[PDB]
C-alpha cells in the first residue's frame, strides 16, 4: 500500500485475504492452494523482477 | 498497421516510392478518421449528411496530406541521390504543408503548415537516423 | 523588415496559431453527452493502441 | 504625434500580405543573407584550401 | 526506489542508524534560511492581517522562527540519513558487482591522438 | 596572502567537483543495472506476504 | 565574493528600514560602498583565476561584468529618482528592492561557477525587469513590451536548460573549469547540431541577434530609465557571457555552425543602423544602435579568435557605458519635454551648454573617437574579422559610416539648431543628473587610460 | 448543515483516500474511491444553484462510470490471478484499463472535459477541495503500480494533458476554470513522472497544493470569480499583490521561485530516461501555462484596473478573513528553492 | 465458465457503451450503470464460487452495498435535475459551457 499504516500498527485489516491461499473458513482449501502457495514461497524475499 | 509502418521503413529512402506514398497515405488516412471522429463527436453536425460530409473532407484533406508528403520526399531523395538526408523530410514536410494550405484556402496557412511540418519531418527524419526513443521504457 | 515582416513571422504568427489552436480546443458545447461520446472515442484509441503495441 | 503614430504603430495593423511584399520581403530578407554567404564560403573555401595544400605563406602572422 | 530496500521500517521518521550520522550543527545555511522564512511569514501575515509589519505580534513571529528551525532541523536530519543511505545502498552494490564497474585504464596524454581543428 | 592560496584553493574545489562528477555517472550506472535487474536494496517491487497462508490441516487432504 | 554579496543582500533591509527622508541617500551612499568594495576583484596578480568558493568564481571576463554591474546600480538610483518623488513611499522602497535585486542576482550570474546556476539566476533576473518594465512604464505598449521580452527570452532560454541537463547527463559536473579541462570534441551528427542550437539559441536571443531583435526596441522605449540602463547595459553583455562561457565545449563544429549568426550578425548591424538613419524616437534610436554594437559583439564571439574576444570584452564594457549615458541624456530629455519624439526638441544647446558637452562626448563615445575602449574593441573586432575573411571589412565599413551618420545626426538634430522657443517648461539643470553624466563619462576615460583592466580572457 | 452531518460529510471525504492509501486490497482502495465521491458529491451541491446541481451530475457520472472501469479491471485481475493487487503478471489490457480509468477519474486530457465545468458552479472552497484533495487517492493507486504502466500510453495521455491545459487556460477568464486547467497541466507533469520516478510525481503533488492552497484562499478572500474581480484586488487587499504575483510566478515554473523545481527535476529524470523529444514538448507548453498566469499577473498586480463607488465602503469595512495557514504556504510556495535537495530525495 | 466469462465481459462492455452514449435520459444512463454493476457482481460471484474462494465471497456484497450506494445518489441527483428543469434531461444539464 502507499500507506503502511496497518504494517506499521500490526494489525491485519485487510492482509489477511488477499489471495485463495489465504484464511478460509472452516479450513475449506481453495482451488489451487498448494500451486499459490509454492508461488508466494518463491517469490518471497526476491523483488518483483527477480520473481517474474 | 504496425507491421505495415515497420515496412515503411525496410526499404531505404529513394526506392519503392509508390509503396512509401501509399504507406503514408494510409498513415495520413487513419489520422484523419480519428480527427475527423473527434469533430464529429465535440462538434457534431446538424444532419448524417453534413457529418459524414465533414467526416470524408478531413479524410481526404489528411490523405491528400500525407500522400504529398510520401511522394515529394521520396522523389526528393531519388533526385538528389541522398536518401539519409533531413532535409528530402523537410521538403516533404513544406509540401505537406502546401497541401493542407490549398485544402484550407489560405496562403498564411500553407506557409505555416510548411515550416511546422518540415520542421517536424526533418525532426523525424534525424531521430529515425540517430536512435531517438519517443517512448522509452524506464532504465533508471 | 521590422515594422511588418518579422513581427509577421516570428511573434504574430506564433500568437495566431495558439489563438486559433485555443479557441479550436475550448470550442466546447457544453454537453455530457458529446463528451461522454468524445470518451469512448478515447476508449476505442486505447485500445487499438495496445492491441497494436502489443 | 500623428506622424509618429503612423511611422510607428499604425504600420503593423495595416499592413495586409500582398504577393509583391511578400516577394520583397523575402528578397529583402534572403537574398543579402545567401550573397554574403556565398562570397564568404567561397573567401573561405579558398583561404583553407591555399593553407592545406601550403600555396598560402603566411609571413609574419602571429597574432590573428 | 529505496523504500523497497531490507530492514526498511514502515513509515519510521528517524530509525536508529541515523543516529549515526553526525547531526546538522544548527547554525547552518539551511536552518538560517529557514528561519529567515519563519519571520518572512510572521511580517507577510502581519502585512495581510494590516497590522503593524514588524512592531506587532512578537509573540507570533518567535513562534513562526521557532516552528520553522525546529521543523526544518528534524526534516534536514531525516534528508540526511536518507543521503547518507543512499550512498551506502550505492557503495556496496558496486563492491558487490565489481565485474559490472571495471576500473578503467586513463592513459596519459602521450599516448591518445586528440585530433587539432584550427580556428583561422 | 599570495597566489599559492588561490592555487591550492582551485585544487581542492577542482578535486571536490571531479569526485562528484565521478559520483553522480556511478549512481547512474547503478540505478541503471538496478533497475534492469533488481538485485541490489532499490526497485524491490512488491510481493504477496507469506505470513498470511494457511498452514493447518484442512478439509481436503489434497492441499 | 560573499564580501560583495551580503552587503548588496543588506541594501534591501536598510531599504525597508530606512526613513522616507532618507531611503535614497542611505541606500545610493551605501550601494557606492559597495562597487568600491567590488573594485577588489581586479586584484589579479597571477594567471590563475580567483576561485572564492565552489559556488563563486571571479575572471577576467567576470570581473569588468561584475564592477559594471556594483557601479550602475548607484547611478540607476540616481537616474530613478527624479520620475518618483509623487509616489507612494512603499512603491518607491519597492522599486529601489527591485534593482537591488537585479543587482545581487547579476553579480551572482556573473560569478556562478556552474552552468544550472548561471541559468537559474538568468532566469532570476528575467523577472524583476520585467516587473520594473510593466508596472512603472509610461505607456500603454509596456505590456506588450514586457510579454515580447519575457517569452522571447523563455523560448530561447528552454532549450538551453534542456542542453545544461545534457551535458550534465553526459559529463557529471556541469562545473565550467572541469568542462574546460575534460572538454571532448563533438563528433558533427545532427543530434550535435541540435545540441549546439539549443545551447547557444538563447545567449543569440538575449544579444539580441537579427530577426529576433523585436523584443529589445519596444522593451527600451517602454521601459522606465533605470531599466533601460540595466537592460542595455548589463544584459545583453549577459547574453555575450553565457556565449562565451557555453562555447568552450562545443569544438569543432560550431567553425561551420557560426556561419548564418555571422551573416545575420553583419548584414543585422547595417540594417539597424540604417533604422537609426530613419527612425523618429530617440530611445528606438539608441536600442537599435545597441542591436548593431550587439551584432558586432556576436559576430567577434562566433569567429573565436582571441583578438574577437577581447574586442568583444571591450566592446562590451564600452558600450554599456555609452548606452547607459544616451539612455539617461535621452531621459533627462524626456523628463523635460514629456515626448521621446526625435524633431520635436531642437536646439538644446543654446538652453543646456553643459548638457550640449556631454551629449557630444557620448556620441563621440557611440561612433568609436580613439583611443577610447568603445574604438578598441570595435577595431579589434574588424581585425578579427578581416583576418576570418577578408571580404567583410566591406560591411564594417558600411557599418562604421552609417553608425557616424546616426551619431551626428542625432547630435545636430537635438542640440543644434534654431531653439524650439515654444517649450517654456526647460528647468536648467539638475545638479543630480549631470552627476549622472559625470559619472558615467568618467569611468570612460579611465577605462581609455587603461585598457588592460577589459581585456578579457584572452589577453 | 448543522455540525452533525458536517462531521459525518468532512469524515467521510477525509477517510476515503485514507483507506485508499492504507489499503493493501484493491477492493478497499475502489471503496475508499467511493467513499471519497459519494461524500464530495452533497458539498459539491450545497448551494443548490442550477449550476451547482448540473456540476454536482457532471461529476457524479463521470466518477462512477470511471470506477466501474476500475471495478472491471480489478474483476478481471481477480480472474485472472486468484488475487487482489496487480503484482506482477497481469495482463497490460488489465493494466491499460486501470491507467485509463484513473485519468478519468483524475481529470487529465482528452478526459479533462468535466472538469473546467465540475470546477465552475461550485464555491471555491469546494473547487480547492476538489483540486487538491481528491487527486491524492488516485495517484496513490497509480504510484503503487508504477512499474506495471505503460510508458507509451502514460506519455501520451500526459502530453495531451499538459497541451490542452494550457490552451484551455490560455481561453479562459473565470479564474475557477483557470486553476482547473492550470490542473490538468501539472496532472499532465505528474503522470509524465510518474512511471519513471513516482517521488517525483509526489513531490509535484506537494509542490502543486501548496501553491493552489494560498491561490484558492485569496480568490476567498473577496470572491473574486473574475479576471475582473481579480483586478481591482489594489483597492480590496493591495497588501496581497506582491504574494499572488509571486504565487503566480511559481505557477510558472519561474526561477528562482520553487515552483520551478517539480518541472526542473522532472525534466532532469526524463532526460536521464532519455525521453528529450516528450521532455522538450512539455516544456514549451509549460511556457504557455506561464503565458496565462502572465496575463492574470497583468490583470491584477502590475497595472491597477478602474475600481467602483462601493469599494469606498468596503475599505471602510474591516475584514479578518485571511487565516494563519496563509502566509506559512504562500513563502513555502514561493521561496523554497535553495532547500531543493531536501525537497527531493 | 470460460464462454460464460466472456459473455460477461461482453455484456458490461455493452452496459458501459450505453453509458458512455448518452440518449436523453439521465434515468436510463443511472440504469446502464446499474447493468454494468450486476455485470461485476455475476463476473465475481462465478469466479468466487469457480476458485472456491470463500474468504473473498464478501467482496460481491460489498460491490452491491456501494453501487446501491451510488445509485441512491445518483437518484437524489436526478431529483434535484428534475426539480430544476422539469425534466431529467441531459441536453438541459449543459449551462455550464461558460
Ligand atoms: C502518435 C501515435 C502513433 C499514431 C496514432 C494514430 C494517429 C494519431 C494522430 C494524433 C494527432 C491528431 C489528433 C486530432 C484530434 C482532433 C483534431 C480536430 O480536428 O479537432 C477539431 C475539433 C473541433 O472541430 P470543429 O469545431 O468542427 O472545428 C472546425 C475546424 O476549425 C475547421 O478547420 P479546418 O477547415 O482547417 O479543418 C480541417 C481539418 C483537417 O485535419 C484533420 O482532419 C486532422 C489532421 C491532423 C494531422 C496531424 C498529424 C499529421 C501526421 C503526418 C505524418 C506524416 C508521416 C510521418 C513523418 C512526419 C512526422 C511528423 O483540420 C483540423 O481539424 C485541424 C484541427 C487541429 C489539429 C492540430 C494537430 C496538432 C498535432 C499535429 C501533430 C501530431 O476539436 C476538438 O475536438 C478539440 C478537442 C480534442 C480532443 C482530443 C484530444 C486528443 C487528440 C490526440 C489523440 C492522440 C492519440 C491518443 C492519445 C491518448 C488518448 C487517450
Ligand atoms: C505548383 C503549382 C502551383 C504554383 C503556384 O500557384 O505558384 C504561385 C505561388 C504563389 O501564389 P500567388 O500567385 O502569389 O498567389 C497570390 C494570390 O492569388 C493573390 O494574393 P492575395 O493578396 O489574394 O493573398 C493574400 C496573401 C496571403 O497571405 C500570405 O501569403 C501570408 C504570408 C505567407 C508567408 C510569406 C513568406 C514570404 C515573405 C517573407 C518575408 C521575410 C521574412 C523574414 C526574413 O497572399 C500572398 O501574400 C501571396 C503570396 C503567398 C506565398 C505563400 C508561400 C508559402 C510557402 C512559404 C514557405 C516558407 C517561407 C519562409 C518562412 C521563413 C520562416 C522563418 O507560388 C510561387 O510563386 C512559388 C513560391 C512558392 C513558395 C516557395
Ligand atoms: C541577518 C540575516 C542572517 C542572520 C544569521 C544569523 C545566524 C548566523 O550567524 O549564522 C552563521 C552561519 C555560519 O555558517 P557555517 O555553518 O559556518 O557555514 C558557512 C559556509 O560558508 C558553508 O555555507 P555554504 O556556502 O556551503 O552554503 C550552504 C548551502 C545551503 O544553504 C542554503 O541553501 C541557504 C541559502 C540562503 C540564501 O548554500 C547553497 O547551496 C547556496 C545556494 C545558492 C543558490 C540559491 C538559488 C535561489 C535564489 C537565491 C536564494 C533564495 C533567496 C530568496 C528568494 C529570492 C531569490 C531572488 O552562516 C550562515 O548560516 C550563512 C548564511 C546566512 C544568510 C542566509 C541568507 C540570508
Ligand atoms: C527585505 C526583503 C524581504 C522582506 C520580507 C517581508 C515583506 C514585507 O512584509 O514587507 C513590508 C514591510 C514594509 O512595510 P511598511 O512600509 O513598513 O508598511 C506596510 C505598508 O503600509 C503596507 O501598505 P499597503 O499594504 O497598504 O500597500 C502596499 C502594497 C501595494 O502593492 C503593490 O505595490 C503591489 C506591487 C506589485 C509588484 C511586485 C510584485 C512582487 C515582486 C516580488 C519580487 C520579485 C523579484 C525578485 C527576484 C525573484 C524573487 C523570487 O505592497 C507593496 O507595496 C509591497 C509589499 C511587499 C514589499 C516587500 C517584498 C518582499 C519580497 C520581495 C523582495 C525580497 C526578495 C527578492 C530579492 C532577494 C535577493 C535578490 O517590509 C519590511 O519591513 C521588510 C523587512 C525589514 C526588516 C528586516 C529585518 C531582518 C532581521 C533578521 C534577523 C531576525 C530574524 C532571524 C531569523 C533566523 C533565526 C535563526
Ligand atoms: C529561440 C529559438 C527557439 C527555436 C529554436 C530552438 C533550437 C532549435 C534546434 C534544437 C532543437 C529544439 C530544442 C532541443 C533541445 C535539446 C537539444 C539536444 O539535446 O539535442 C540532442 C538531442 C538528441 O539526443 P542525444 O544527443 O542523446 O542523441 C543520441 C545520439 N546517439 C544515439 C548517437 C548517442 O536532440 C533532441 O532530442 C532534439 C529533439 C527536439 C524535438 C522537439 C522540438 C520542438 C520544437 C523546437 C522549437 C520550439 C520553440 C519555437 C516554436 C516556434 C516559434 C516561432
Ligand atoms: C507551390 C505553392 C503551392 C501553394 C498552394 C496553396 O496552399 O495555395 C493556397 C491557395 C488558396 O486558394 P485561393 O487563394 O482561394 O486561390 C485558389 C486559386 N487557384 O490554394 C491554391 O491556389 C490551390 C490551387 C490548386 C493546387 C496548386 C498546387
Ligand atoms: C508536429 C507537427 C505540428 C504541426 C503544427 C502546425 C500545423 C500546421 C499549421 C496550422 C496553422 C493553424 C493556424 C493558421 O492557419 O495560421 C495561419 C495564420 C493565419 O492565416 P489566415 O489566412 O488567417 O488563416 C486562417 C486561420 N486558420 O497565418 C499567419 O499567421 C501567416 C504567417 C506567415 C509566415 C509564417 C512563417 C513561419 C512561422 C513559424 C517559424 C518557426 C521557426
Ligand atoms: C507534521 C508532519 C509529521 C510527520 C511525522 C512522521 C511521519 C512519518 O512516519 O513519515 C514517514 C514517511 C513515509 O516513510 P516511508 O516508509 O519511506 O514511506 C514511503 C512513502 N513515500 O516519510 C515521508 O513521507 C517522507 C516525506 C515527508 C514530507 C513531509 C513534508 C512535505
Amino acid at each position: 500500500p502507499f500507506l503502511d499504516i496497518q504494517k506499521k500498527l500490526g494489525i491485519s485489516l485487510d492482509r489477511h485475504f488477499m489471495f485463495l491461499s489465504a484464511e478460509q473458513p472452516y479450513k475449506n482449501a481453495a482451488r489451487c492452494h498448494a500451486f499459490e502457495k509454492e508461488w508466494i514461497e518463491c517469490a518471497h524475499g526476491i523483488g518483483g523482477t527477480r520473481a517474474k | 498497421v504496425k507491421r505495415f509502418f515497420e515496412s515503411y521503413h525496410e526499404v531505404p529512402d529513394g526506392t519503392q516510392c509508390h509503396r512509401k506514398t501509399y504507406i503514408t497515405t494510409a498513415l495520413g488516412g487513419i489520422c484523419g478518421i480519428i480527427g475527423s471522429a473527434y469533430s464529429v463527436s465535440l462538434n457534431p453536425a446538424d444532419s448524417t449528411l453534413e457529418a459524414v460530409a465533414r467526416v470524408g473532407r478531413y479524410t481526404f484533406t489528411a490523405a491528400a496530406i500525407g500522400a504529398m508528403f510520401g511522394l515529394t520526399t521520396c522523389v526528393s531523395a531519388q533526385v538528389r541521390e541522398k536518401p539519409d538526408d533531413p532535409l528530402n523530410y523537410f521538403i516533404g514536410g513544406c509540401a505537406g504543408g502546401l497541401t493542407l494550405g490549398a485544402r484550407t484556402h489560405s496562403y498564411g496557412t500553407a506557409a505555416m503548415g510548411c515550416v511546422y511540418m518540415g520542421t517536424a519531418a526533418a525532426l523525424f527524419k534525424i531521430g529515425k537516423l540517430e536512435g531517438w526513443e519517443l517512448f522509452p521504457t524506464p532504465k533508471v | 523588415l521590422d515594422l511588418i515582416w518579422l513581427e509577421k513571422t516570428i511573434p504574430k504568427s506564433t500568437s495566431t496559431l495558439h489563438t486559433n489552436m485555443t479557441t479550436l480546443t475550448t470550442n466546447q458545447k457544453g454537453l455530457i453527452k458529446l463528451y461522454f461520446m468524445s470518451f469512448l472515442i478515447n476508449i476505442i484509441l486505447i485500445i487499438i493502441l495496445y492491441s497494436i503495441n502489443l | 504625434i500623428r506622424w509618429t503614430y503612423a511611422r510607428s504603430a499604425n504600420i503593423y495593423p495595416n499592413f495586409r500580405p500582398t504577393p509583391k511584399n511578400s516577394l520583397l520581403g523575402a528578397v529583402a530578407g534572403f537574398g543579402p543573407l545567401i550573397f554574403w554567404y556565398y562570397v564568404f564560403k567561397t573567401d573561405r573555401d579558398r583561404k583553407e584550401r591555399l593553407i592545406q595544400e601550403g600555396k598560402l605563406d603566411r609571413k609574419f602572422n602571429i597574432s590573428y | 526506489m529505496m523504500n523497497g530496500r531490507p530492514g526498511h521500517e514502515p513509515l519510521k521518521f528517524l530509525p536508529d542508524e541515523a543516529r549515526s550520522l553526525p547531526p546538522p550543527k544548527l547554525n547552518d545555511p539551511r536552518l538560517v534560511y529557514m528561519g529567515l522564512l519563519g519571520y518572512c511569514t510572521g511580517l507577510m501575515d502581519n502585512m495581510l492581517r494590516m497590522r503593524p509589519v514588524m512592531r506587532a505580534g512578537l509573540h507570533r513571529q518567535l513562534l513562526f522562527v521557532t516552528s520553522f528551525v525546529f521543523a526544518g532541523y528534524f526534516y534536514l536530519k531525516r534528508q540526511n540519513y536518507l543521503y547518507a543511505v543512499k550512498d551506502h545502498d550505492m557503495f556496496g552494490y558496486i563492491k558487490l558487482h565489481p565485474e559490472d564497474f571495471p576500473e578503467k585504464e586513463k592513459k596519459t596524454y602521450a599516448e591518445i591522438l586528440e585530433p587539432f581543428h584550427p580556428v583561422r | 596572502d599570495g597566489p599559492e592560496k588561490n592555487y591550492e584553493k582551485t585544487l581542492a574545489i577542482l578535486q571536490i567537483e571531479s569526485e562528484k562528477a565521478e559520483l553522480r555517472l556511478k549512481e547512474q550506472e547503478v540505478r541503471r543495472l538496478m533497475r534492469a535487474r533488481g538485485d541490489g536494496p532499490w526497485y524491490q517491487f512488491p510481493t504477496p506476504e507469506k505470513e498470511f497462508i494457511d498452514h493447518s490441516p484442512k478439509a481436503t487432504p489434497d492441499n | 565574493m560573499l564580501k560583495i554579496i551580503l552587503p548588496s543582500l543588506m541594501l534591501l533591509p536598510l531599504t525597508w528600514l530606512s526613513s522616507p527622508k532618507k531611503t535614497w541617500t542611505n541606500v545610493t551612499s551605501y550601494s557606492f560602498l559597495i562597487s568600491l568594495t567590488s573594485l577588489t576583484l581586479l586584484w589579479q596578480t597571477d594567471e590563475n583565476y580567483k576561485n572564492f568558493s565552489n559556488m563563486f568564481s571571479s575572471d577576467p571576463l567576470s570581473t569588468p561584468l561584475i564592477i559594471l554591474t556594483a557601479w550602475l546600480l548607484p547611478l540607476m538610483l540616481m537616474a530613478s529618482q527624479n520620475h518618483l518623488k509623487k509616489d507612494n513611499n512603499v512603491l518607491q522602497k519597492l522599486y529601489i528592492s527591485m534593482l537591488i535585486s537585479l543587482q545581487i542576482l547579476l553579480i551572482m550570474t556573473f560569478s556562478a561557477t556552474e552552468l544550472i546556476m548561471f541559468y537559474i539566476l538568468f532566469e532570476a533576473t528575467l523577472i524583476p525587469t520585467l516587473i520594473i518594465i510593466t508596472r512603472w512604464g509610461n505607456q500603454t505598449e509596456r505590456l506588450n513590451a514586457g510579454i515580447y521580452f519575457l517569452f522571447y527570452t523563455l523560448i530561447g532560454s528552454i532549450p538551453l536548460l534542456i542542453a545544461l541537463i545534457l551535458i550534465q547527463n553526459h559529463v557529471g559536473t556541469l562545473n565550467l573549469m572541469i568542462l574546460s579541462f575534460t572538454t571532448h570534441t563533438l563528433d558533427a551528427s545532427w543530434s550535435n547540431n541540435l545540441l549546439w542550437l539549443a545551447c547557444m539559441m538563447a545567449f543569440l536571443i538575449k544579444m539580441p541577434l537579427y530577426g529576433v531583435h523585436l523584443w529589445l526596441p519596444k522593451a527600451h522605449v517602454e521601459a522606465p530609465i533605470a531599466g533601460s540602463m540595466i537592460l542595455a547595459a548589463i544584459l545583453l553583455k549577459l547574453g555575450s557571457y553565457g556565449m562565451i562561457r557555453i562555447s568552450i565545449i562545443l569544438d569543432p563544429l560550431t567553425k561551420y555552425m557560426a556561419y548564418p549568426f555571422i551573416l545575420l550578425s553583419l548584414w543585422g548591424m547595417i540594417m539597424t543602423s540604417s533604422i537609426c538613419l530613419r527612425q523618429t524616437d530617440l530611445k528606438s534610436l539608441i536600442a537599435y544602435s545597441s542591436v548593431s554594437h550587439m551584432a558586432l559583439v556576436i559576430a567577434s564571439i562566433m569567429i573565436q579568435t582571441p583578438w574577437s574576444f577581447m574586442g568583444a570584452t571591450m566592446l562590451m564594457i564600452a558600450h554599456g557605458l555609452t548606452s547607459s549615458l544616451l539612455f539617461c541624456l535621452a531621459n533627462s530629455n524626456y523628463e523635460r519635454i514629456h515626448s521621446r519624439t526625435m524633431i520635436m526638441a531642437r536646439g538644446l544647446q543654446m538652453v543646456f551648454p553643459l548638457m550640449a558637452t556631454w551629449w557630444l562626448m557620448a556620441s563621440l563615445a557611440n561612433l568609436a573617437l580613439p583611443p577610447s575602449i568603445n574604438l578598441m574593441g570595435e577595431l579589434f573586432i574588424t581585425m578579427s574579422l578581416f583576418s576570418w575573411s577578408n571580404f567583410t571589412i566591406i560591411l564594417m565599413g558600411i557599418n562604421i559610416i552609417i553608425t557616424g551618420m546616426y551619431s551626428m545626426y542625432m547630435i545636430i538634430t537635438t542640440q543644434r539648431g534654431k531653439l524650439t522657443n515654444h517649450m517654456i517648461n526647460l528647468q536648467p539643470s539638475h545638479t543630480r543628473e549631470l552627476t549622472l553624466m559625470a559619472l558615467h563619462m568618467i569611468p570612460l576615460i579611465l577605462l581609455t587610460t587603461s585598457p588592460k583592466l577589459i581585456t578579457g580572457l584572452t589577453m | 448543515m448543522n455540525p452533525i452531518t458536517l462531521a459525518i460529510i468532512y469524515f467521510t471525504i477525509f477517510l476515503g483516500p485514507v483507506i485508499t492509501m492504507s489499503s493493501t486490497n484493491l477492493m478497499l482502495m475502489w471503496v475508499g474511491l467511493e467513499f471519497s465521491l459519494l461524500a464530495i458529491i452533497p458539498m459539491l451541491i450545497n448551494k443548490k444553484n442550477p449550476r451547482s446541481t448540473e456540476a454536482a451530475t457532471k461529476y457524479f457520472v463521470t466518477q462512477a462510470t470511471a470506477s466501474m472501469i476500475i471495478l472491471l479491471a480489478i474483476v478481471l485481475n481477480y480472474k485472472q490471478l486468484g488475487t487482489w493487487m496487480f503484482q506482477q503478471q497481469t495482463n497490460g489490457l488489465i493494466l491499460n484499463m486501470t491507467l485509463m480509468a484513473l485519468s478519468m477519474k483524475l481529470g487529465l486530457a482528452p478526459f479533462h472535459f468535466w472538469l473546467p465545468e465540475v470546477t465552475q458552479g461550485i464555491p471555491l472552497h469546494m473547487g480547492l477541495i476538489l483540486l487538491t484533495w481528491q487527486k491524492i487517492a488516485p495517484l496513490s493507486i497509480l504510484i503503487q503500480i508504477y512499474p506495471l504502466l505503460n510508458s507509451t500510453i502514460i506519455l501520451m495521455l500526459a502530453i495531451t494533458s499538459i497541451f490542452m491545459g494550457a490552451w484551455g487556460g490560455l481561453n479562459q477568464t473565470q479564474m475557477r476554470k483557470i486553476m482547473a486547467y492550470s490542473s490538468i497541466a501539472h496532472m499532465g507533469w505528474m503522470l509524465a513522472i510518474l512511471p519513471y520516478n513516482p517521488s517525483l510525481t509526489l513531490l509535484n503533488l506537494m509542490i502543486y497544493i501548496i501553491l493552489t492552497a494560498p491561490m484558492f484562499m485569496a480568490l476567498m478572500l473577496n470572491n473574486s470569480m473574475t479576471i475582473n474581480s481579480i483586478s481591482l484586488l489594489w483597492n480590496k487587499t493591495p497588501a496581497m499583490l506582491t504574494m499572488i504575483s509571486l504565487m503566480l510566478l511559481s505557477l510558472g515554473g519561474l526561477p528562482p521561485l520553487t515552483g520551478f523545481l517539480p518541472k526542473w527535476i522532472i525534466i532532469t529524470e526524463l532526460m536521464k530516461n532519455n525521453c528529450l523529444i516528450m521532455a522538450t514538448l512539455m516544456a514549451m507548453m509549460a511556457l504557455l501555462n506561464l503565458f496565462f498566469y502572465t496575463r492574470l499577473i497583468y490583470s491584477t498586480s502590475l497595472t491597477m484596473f478602474p475600481t467602483n463607488n462601493n469599494s469606498k465602503m468596503m475599505t471602510h469595512q474591516t475584514k479578518t478573513k485571511p487565516n494563519l495557514m496563509f502566509s506559512t504556504l504562500a513563502i513555502m510556495s514561493t521561496m523554497t528553492l535553495p532547500l531543493a535537495p531536501q525537497l527531493i530525495t | 465458465m470460460p464462454s460464460t466469462f466472456f459473455n460477461l465481459t461482453m455484456a458490461f462492455s455493452l452496459s458501459l457503451l450505453g453509458t458512455l452514449m448518452f440518449r436523453s435520459h439521465l434515468m436510463s444512463t443511472l440504469l446502464c450503470l446499474e447493468g454494468m454493476v450486476l455485470s461485476l457482481f455475476i463476473m465475481t460471484s462465478v469466479t468466487s464460487l469457480n476458485s472456491n474462494s470463500m474468504s473473498s465471497m464478501p467482496i460481491p456484497i460489498t460491490i452491491l452495498v456501494f453501487a446501491a450506494c451510488e445509485a441512491a445518489v445518483g437518484l437524489a441527483l436526478l431529483v434535484k435535475v428534475s426539480n430544476t428543469y422539469g425534466t431529467d434531461y441531459v441536453q438541459n444539464l449543459n449551462l455550464l459551457q461558460c
